């Protein structure tokens, strides 16, 4: 049920992540900018992970077939945006953002 | 492993260079020295410098030395600065922190060099140009006999 | 990022082996000074070509300053080449 | 003069004249045209 | 002299590096990740 | 008409050129399942390593 | 990872077969140009001639001229054959059909081409013939003098792309091929490759295998330069500029077609023109091609910088 | 003749314009690719941080046990007087290239 | 020290160098910026960290026998 | 430990170059190839240190020293060529 | 590219238009600047003419010396005018001209 957050899924859904996770991503990046110590940024990282996996679950629940082929082909061509355009438009037609 | 053999062959080649009877063999081992040095540089990730070593050292200087040797006579002839780390890497390899911020847009050894070779340190570049011009001028005046 | 040279090394080894096989197929059954001047010119212009390679790739970052630095470099080597020309070192 | 010495040089050195012309154009563009476009 | 490294003529990197701090090739990796907004 | 007899060896060369390129597209895919990606940067390399580790984990 | 030798064999053996059939195609086209028919008896249309020549050359009982160190003489053809073959590990035939995807591919090709001078020099010296030594010495200088121009033309190509990756130079021509704007550059590159390979008007020039290895290396260099001329200027595997309905044809076919076209130009130029002299080869390569290549570099860089059309 | 110069010089202009126009598209595509990387960096960095902190807990648990006897020790003492955190060094001067 | 990194980012040890040099810009006695000089020199070579790891390994080996 | 090996290799190359300059005082060509070996060793030092310290001041210098080494080769070989002509021997 | 025109030793005279343009410095040439320009050019031309008689090239040597003199004198005059404008040399007339501006 829950998609595996690998390169194909993450890069395929990056377009939606960049429009629905800007608060958490910006907060985490600001925290990392001040201090790069991993033990002092675990609170923001968990928030980012929880905000991203919810989006990944929602996408799979809404358009399962329009996303499975897209992520499979992204894995096939190694995250090549130019070679994956027809299916990208198909997947972005169901999800407007 | 790869470092050890690629260094041993270069040491033997250099030893043969400095202790060769026929200068042709000396130049041939002098080529192998840079052939091994290029691989050693490639082990460091400096792909551009290894290719330039192939292009310049054994592409221009070695050819010039070979020309001079052949057609002319072929006549006969540690703990202070950086203490080494002992082999404790079973746990150290796991302790490898990767910062993805520096990988999102990564430069190559070529464009990293060219970003500052021509703008922030251009005077040294022009001084090397002048050195090349001096070499060009001095090649003629020493060796030139027309008609 | 440097993982693409191992195929080249294995290619070199296999080309070595196949060349040795090809050689083993029939086993089973004075001085001229211009030759030095041409090498000198080649060395100089090979260094010049070497110095072009960072410039051509990184010509988008540097702009109107690196271009003119390269132009001054080329002007100096062009004066050198003109001296090479009129002195008759390019003739045979 | 100029229109005769230039003609003599171009006639007997066509390749040098062509290379000099194209190089002069390639140097003229970023020296005289680029600042003009910088105003716009 | 007593503390010649404190003189202004001997402190030039302290005034040039801030001017070239944002040049590509010297930036903090996280700097460019936040310049979008 | 009559000039096509010089195009037979010159077409065998083209066949050899095609087969050299197509031999590394079905052999490399055979033992990876994926065509070779052009433009490998350290981001892509590291992300492939992370893919291998996550697939091995689950 | 034991499949890498399979790829290397699959790129090497068809290369040798293509070299043999390229010799046959040369001997056939040079015959049809001269209003005769080339080798036709052996095969259906002479297609079996290279195999017969190879077998006849193998079954000769040849002797080795061991009146030398016998090491440099025997390894010089090997030294040039390795270098001729190793340049094919980076040339891409389609999108993802390259053996080794270097990020320094252009400069790697320049290096491989520049180290090809040693084989002929060592062959010239190892043979005791003084005149052969002088001939090899002249050929090395010619190859060097035109390698300079080849490098300067590569710089012009690299300026418009911004990356040394050969597979990205082709992708940079999706708008138009670089042979259309830089047509004089294409002509100069073809002529330099003609002089680099000691072929056509720039062609001034032992037994059994050594000569066979030299011959195979020279023809593989011909094929490599014909491939480069279409890899840099004719769009590589990219289809014809317009009419996008034939897209069913694989991209590897277009690369093959363009390479065959450049090989046909090689044979045509050989058949159509006489041979230059050495005092004219060096002059032509040092006073007509160096200034033109440098001026084209300057012009392209100045035009791209002025209008901010850089990569 | 003269028309040859016209056609070659017009090709050199129109083709260079088209080369610039295609370089614009290539730059846009590359920028899209980069922008798709800056939106998924936080989650990858978060996972790396979790893995590293777990492994660091393991390493400190290891080093505390091995030399409990030694009087002078601190167990995970920063070697930097400033107090900044830095990644543990390795005996490889270029690890992420091979 | 220069700050130009190998991969196109800020140098690894550049921040330590800029802390040390800023300390030395308003300290005529160099015995009070020693703690920053040692940090900069330790970022270059990692001598202290390697020494600590070697000590841990030696202690482990001694306990082994 | 890899920096130690990289420095030791270049130190041995430098020592070999000095030996060649010293031992082969009779021959001139060896006295040039030994200088080139020394320059190679120093360039390797600069590149290894630049990679180790993560600084670009060693790569720029290696590129700029390549030019000096090549120009020294050119001038030295020209001087040797004119030297053999005059005295008729090496 | 980032640039900085500030100098280590501060100007001891009033500074007007701290970073002058090439055209403005050239337009600031005074009678003394033209005098030194002409003096350097004439000296160079005379030296070139006198030194080239023995080889047999009077005109060519004249032109070479004239080019050297023009370049040197122009850069000397530009140096003086820029220093006066930037405040490193006594700019008695510059402050008088640019105060009423
Ligand atoms: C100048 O005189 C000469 C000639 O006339 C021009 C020659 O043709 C030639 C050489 C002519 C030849 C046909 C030799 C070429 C022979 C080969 C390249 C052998 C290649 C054989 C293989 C690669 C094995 C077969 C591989 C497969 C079937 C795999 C299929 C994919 C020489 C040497 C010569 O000296
Ligand atoms: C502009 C940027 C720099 C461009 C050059 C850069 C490279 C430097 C090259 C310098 C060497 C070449 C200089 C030009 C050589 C040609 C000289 C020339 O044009 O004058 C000719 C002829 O042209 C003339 O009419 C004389 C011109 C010289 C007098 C001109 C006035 C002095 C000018 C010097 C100051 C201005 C600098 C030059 C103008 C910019 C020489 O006169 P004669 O042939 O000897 O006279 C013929 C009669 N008889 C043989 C019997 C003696
Ligand atoms: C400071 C002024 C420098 C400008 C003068 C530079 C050139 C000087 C000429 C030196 C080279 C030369 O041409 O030699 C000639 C010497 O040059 C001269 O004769 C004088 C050249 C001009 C120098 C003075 C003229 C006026 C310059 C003064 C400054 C204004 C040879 O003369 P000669 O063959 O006649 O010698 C035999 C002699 O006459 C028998 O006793
Ligand atoms: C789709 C595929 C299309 C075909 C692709 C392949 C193209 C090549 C096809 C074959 C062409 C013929 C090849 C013959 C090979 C030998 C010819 C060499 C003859 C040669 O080098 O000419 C020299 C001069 O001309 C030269 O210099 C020749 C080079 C000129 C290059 C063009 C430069 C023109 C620049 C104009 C630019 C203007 C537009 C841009 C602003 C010597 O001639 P000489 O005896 O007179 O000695 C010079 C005294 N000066």
């Amino acid at each position: 049920g829950n998609p595996i957050p690998t390169s194909a899924v993450l890069t395929a859904s990056a377009k939606h992540i960049g429009m629905r996770c800007m608060p958490e991503n910006v907060a985490f990046l600001k925290c990392k900018k001040n201090d790069p110590n991993p033990e002092k940024c675990l609170d923001k990282g968990r928030d980012v992970t929880r905000c991203v996996l919810g989006l990944l679950k929602d996408l799979h629940q809404k358009c399962q077939k329009e996303m499975d082929d897209y992520v499979g082909c992204m894995y096939y061509y190694t995250n090549e945006f130019d070679l994956c355009r027809k299916e990208q438009e198909a997947f972005e037609k169901v999800c407007p953002l | 492993m790869i470092l050890s053999v690629l260094s041993s062959l270069a040491l033997v080649s250099g030893l043969m260079v400095v202790r060769a009877k026929n200068p042709v063999h000396s130049v041939l081992f002098f080529i192998l020295v840079f052939c091994d040095t290029s691989g050693l540089l490639l082990l460091l990730g400096l792909d551009f410098f290894a290719m330039i070593f192939l292009v310049v050292y054994i592409g221009a200087i070695a050819v010039l030395f070979l020309f001079v040797v052949m057609m002319f006579h072929i006549q006969i002839a540690l703990d202070n600065e950086s203490i080494p780390l002992l082999p404790t890497q079973r746990n150290t390899t796991s302790l490898r922190y990767t910062v993805y911020a520096g990988k999102v847009r990564s430069w190559t050894n070529l464009e990293t060099l060219g970003n500052l070779l021509y703008t922030y340190y251009f005077v040294w570049f022009l001084v090397s140009s002048l050195i090349l011009l001096v070499a060009m001028i001095g090649a003629i005046v020493l060796t030139m006999h027309r008609t | 990022m440097m993982l693409e040279f191992a195929p080249i090394f294995i290619y070199l080894v296999i080309s070595l082996l196949v060349s040795l096989i090809l050689l083993g197929v029939p086993f089973l059954f004075r001085f001229d000074i211009r030759f030095y001047l041409v090498s000198i010119l080649f060395l100089i212009f090979d260094l010049e070509v070497t110095f072009f390679f960072p410039w051509a790739v990184s010509l988008n970052k540097i702009d109107l300053f690196g271009f003119w630095s390269m132009m001054a470099f080329l002007f100096i080597l062009t004066i050198g080449f003109l001296y090479e020309w009129k002195r008759g070192a390019l003739d045979w | 003069p100029v229109m005769e010495k230039l003609r003599m040089f171009v006639a007997q050195e066509p390749v040098v004249a062509a290379s000099c012309l194209i190089g002069g154009v390639g140097l003229f563009l970023p020296a005289v045209v680029r600042p003009i476009l910088d105003s716009l | 002299p007593y503390g010649f490294w404190t003189f202004e003529r001997h402190n030039a990197q302290l005034r040039w590096d801030p001017q070239i701090s944002q040049v590509a090739g010297r930036r903090d990796p996280y700097d460019d990740l936040l310049e979008d907004n | 008409l009559v000039w096509l007899e010089a195009m037979l060896p010159l077409g065998i060369i083209g066949g050899m050129l095609c087969i050299m390129g197509n031999s590394q597209y079905y052999i490399h895919k055979a033992y990876h399942g994926r065509p070779k990606h052009i433009g490998h940067d350290e981001w892509d390399v590291a992300m492939e390593r992370r893919d291998k580790k996550v697939v091995e984990k689950a | 990872y034991i499949a890498v030798p399979a790829e290397i064999l699959g790129i090497i053996l068809p290369l040798l077969l293509g070299v043999a059939f390229l010799v046959l195609a040369e001997r056939k086209v040079m015959a049809f140009v001269q209003r005769r028919k080339g080798p036709d008896v052996v095969g259906s249309f002479g297609l079996l001639q290279p195999l017969a020549d190879g077998l006849k050359l193998i079954l000769k009982e040849p002797i080795s001229p061991s009146s030398a160190n016998f090491f440099l003489f025997r390894m010089a053809p090997v030294a040039t054959f390795m270098l001729s073959l190793v340049a094919w590990a980076v040339v891409p035939f389609d999108y993802g059909m390259v053996l080794s995807d270097l990020n320094i591919g252009l400069l790697y090709l320049f290096a491989i081409s520049s180290l090809g001078v040693y084989g002929i020099i060592i062959a010239g010296r190892s043979s005791n013939s003084k005149y052969a030594f002088l001939g090899a010495l002249r050929s090395a200088a010619q190859m060097v003098s035109y390698e300079v121009s080849i490098g300067l033309i590569l710089i012009t190509v690299l300026i418009c792309v911004g990356s040394c990756n050969l597979s990205e130079i082709v992708m940079a021509q999706k708008q138009i091929w670089f042979g259309i704007p830089l047509f004089p550059v294409l002509v100069m590159f073809f002529i330099s490759c003609l002089a680099e390979t000691n072929r056509a008007p720039f062609d001034l020039p032992y037994s059994s295998m050594g000569f066979a290895l030299f011959f195979l290396g020279e023809y593989a260099n011909m094929i490599l330069m014909s491939g480069l001329c279409t890899l840099f200027f004719l769009g590589g595997w990219l289809p014809i500029l317009d009419l996008p309905i034939f897209k069913k044809i694989p991209g590897s076919i277009w690369f093959s077609i363009k390479v065959l076209f450049f090989l046909f130009l090689y044979i045509w130029v050989r058949a159509a023109f006489p041979r230059y002299r050495y005092d004219q080869l060096m002059g032509l390569g040092w006073k007509v091609f160096l200034p033109l290549s440098l001026a084209w570099v300057v012009s392209v860089s100045g035009l791209l910088v002025t209008f901010q059309w850089l990569p | 003749a003269m028309a040859m110069f016209l056609a070659v010089s017009g090709a050199f202009a129109w083709g260079m314009y088209q080369v610039g126009q295609g370089n614009k598209i290539r730059r846009a595509l590359k920028e899209e690719k980069y922008a798709a990387r800056r939106t998924i960096l936080p989650i990858l960095q978060a996972e790396e941080d979790e893995r590293f902190v777990s492994e660091w807990k393991k390493y400190l648990e290891y080093e505390a046990d091995v030399m409990k006897d030694v009087p002078g020790w601190k167990v995970g003492e920063n070697v930097y007087n400033s107090g900044r955190w830095m990644p543990p060094a390795t005996g490889e001067l270029r690890p992420d290239v091979w | 020290a220069s700050g130009w990194g190998i991969t196109g980012n800020k140098g690894r040890c550049y921040d330590f160098w800029m802390d040390f040099s800023e300390c030395m810009s308003h300290c005529r006695e160099p015995k009070d910026c020693t703690l920053l000089r040692e940090d900069y020199l330790e970022c270059l070579h990692h001598s202290k960290e390697f020494q600590r790891r070697n000590r841990i390994y030696k202690e482990e080996q001694r306990k082994l026998r | 430990m890899d920096l130690i090996k990289y420095f030791t290799f270049s130190m041995i190359i430098f020592i070999l170059g000095i030996w060649g300059i010293l031992l082969n005082r009779r021959n001139i060509l060896i006295m040039l190839m030994s200088i080139e070996l020394m320059l190679l060793a120093v360039n390797l030092n600069f590149l290894v240190f630049s990679v180790s310290l993560d600084d670009m001041m060693g790569q720029v210098f290696a590129l700029l020293v390549l030019t000096v080494a090549a120009a020294e080769s050119a001038i030295g070989l020209a001087i040797f060529v004119i030297t053999f002509r005059v005295r008729g021997t090496i | 590219m980032n640039t900085d025109i500030t100098a280590l030793e501060k100007a001891q005279y009033p500074v007007v238009d701290r970073n002058p343009a090439f055209t403005k410095v050239v337009g600031n040439f005074s009678t003394l600047d033209y005098l030194r320009f002409s003096t350097i050019t004439g000296i160079s031309v005379t030296v070139g003419y006198l030194s080239g008689i023995k080889p047999g090239i009077k005109g060519p040597s004249m032109v070479t010396g004239g080019l050297i003199g023009l370049m040197g004198g122009f850069m000397y005059a530009y140096q003086n005018s820029a220093g006066r404008l930037m405040g490193f040399f006594p700019n008695d007339g510059e402050v008088a001209s640019y105060q009423k501006r």
